[PDB]
């Protein structure tokens, strides 16, 4: 028996907010124009350092530590790029047209054209960021969506305890909307809109996963051993 | 053996 | 617009009245299974299913109020998702089996006849076991299908062209109200309504994942030049790559 | 496009 189900909705928000990973920085060489290997090398280095914090963020998600080590590995292996992308989308909220990969690394659509096939994923990420901005996504809602992605994206690729925590985060999401003054009709409508965006985040992840599989086969930008493990888990 | 195993135990 | 004034009970009536039939397959039980034969059956089946889906999409409230180019985009990105959730729906009361047609029940052993398709079979089976575990209702299933039609391509899009994007969200919120009305009649508390509403929409993330995985599998067997794809399926497949 | 015709097919 875990302890996530016993936590209050406010105690659920505080635990997720306190587990938030930091906003990392990219390498500080000022070269605004990028090549294909230059841009992918910076993102690969950044994503590799972000995975280490995500792994420790996952351990501090209520209910995740109560899972089997294998079940913990499975959920992170399938949702890792989704979690990175929804974090990238969230940081880019107050930067329309830009993707804030790091405070010292903002990229636009023209930047994604330096890597073939990545400008298409850029538009999807920028569209999701504009969608979060349109809905006035709160940070308390964002940390709930991240933990939902972690526990849901791989729950059918195996279970009852995971759905119990997923229902707990649902109660937590409703708690936030009822506190903001939204009516009952506005609660489940905003809840639906938020969860529907997760379908696009999954889509962007699968598209991004194939893009990284293409970069591996190009064998120009060297991937880290940890990234190769998270990448090989998708075949 | 996976690196992800070690990072979850440590 | 007509769809905005629909009652939730009238919304269910429209979706249920528009349900496409359950087409049969050309499967011969006397013929053993093969890779080229099995994918040939499913290609012929999915191709004839596309014709009814295109006419089913027209009868979805709000879909006719969209641009002809917007209707093409929504179907191009969601066609395999809609096929898969219908397949998962038909296979709900057949554990370990996928009911592609009333005369075509496939388990995991048949899925291995095609290289790599067994992994997608397991995901579809787990989704059906999830639908069976949740005791999914037909009124909820038809709501989820129309959501997939409007949502799967709404973020892949003239400054006024986003006004129709705003109209799609109006119908999406309208279908959300319909789901909540359905669950309230089934004796579910507000907490149970929100949880079940969340569980249903979370499955759409896996349906998208299965579609992306299935879309890459169809692209691989096309370049294999082993199973010829129909002219419409080639159009739907080229729209994803 | 075939999807164009079938969507455009009124009668
Ligand atoms: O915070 C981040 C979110 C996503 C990415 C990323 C993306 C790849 C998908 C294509 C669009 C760019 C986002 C990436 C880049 C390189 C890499 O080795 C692993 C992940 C990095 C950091
Ligand atoms: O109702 C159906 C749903 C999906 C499929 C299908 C699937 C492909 C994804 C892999 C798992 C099998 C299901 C398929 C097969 C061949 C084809 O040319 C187009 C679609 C057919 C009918």
């Amino acid at each position: 028996n875990s302890l996530a189900l016993s936590l209050t909705a406010d105690q659920m928000v505080s635990a997720l907010l306190d587990a938030e990973p930091p906003i990392l920085y990219s390498e500080y060489d000022p070269t605004r124009p990028f090549s294909e290997a230059s841009m992918m090398g910076l993102l690969t280095n950044l994503a590799d350092r972000e995975l280490v914090h995500m792994i420790n963020w996952a351990k501090r998600v209520p209910g995740f530590v109560d899972l089997t080590l294998h079940d913990q590995v499975h959920l992170l292996e399938c949702a890792w790029l989704e979690i990175l992308m929804i974090g990238l989308v969230w940081r880019s909220m107050e930067h329309p047209g830009k993707l804030l990969f790091a405070p010292n690394l903002l990229l636009d659509r023209n930047q994604g054209k330096c890597v073939e096939g990545m400008v298409e994923i850029f538009d999807m990420l920028l569209a999701t960021s504009s969608r979060f901005r349109m809905m006035n996504l709160q940070g308390e809602e964002f940390v709930c969506l991240k933990s939902i992605i972690l526990l849901n994206s791989g729950v059918y690729t195996f279970k009852d305890h995971i759905h119990r925590v997923l229902d707990k985060i649902t109660d937590t999401l409703i708690h936030l909307m009822a506190k903001a003054g939204l009516t009952l009709q506005q609660q489940h409508q905003r809840l639906a809109q938020l969860l529907l965006i997760l379908s696009h985040i999954r889509h962007m992840s699968n598209k991004g996963m194939e893009h990284l599989y293409s970069m591996k086969c190009k064998n120009v930008v060297p991937l880290s051993d940890l990234l190769l493990e998270m990448l090989d888990a998708h075949r | 053996h996976k690196i992800l195993h070690r990072l979850l135990q440590d």
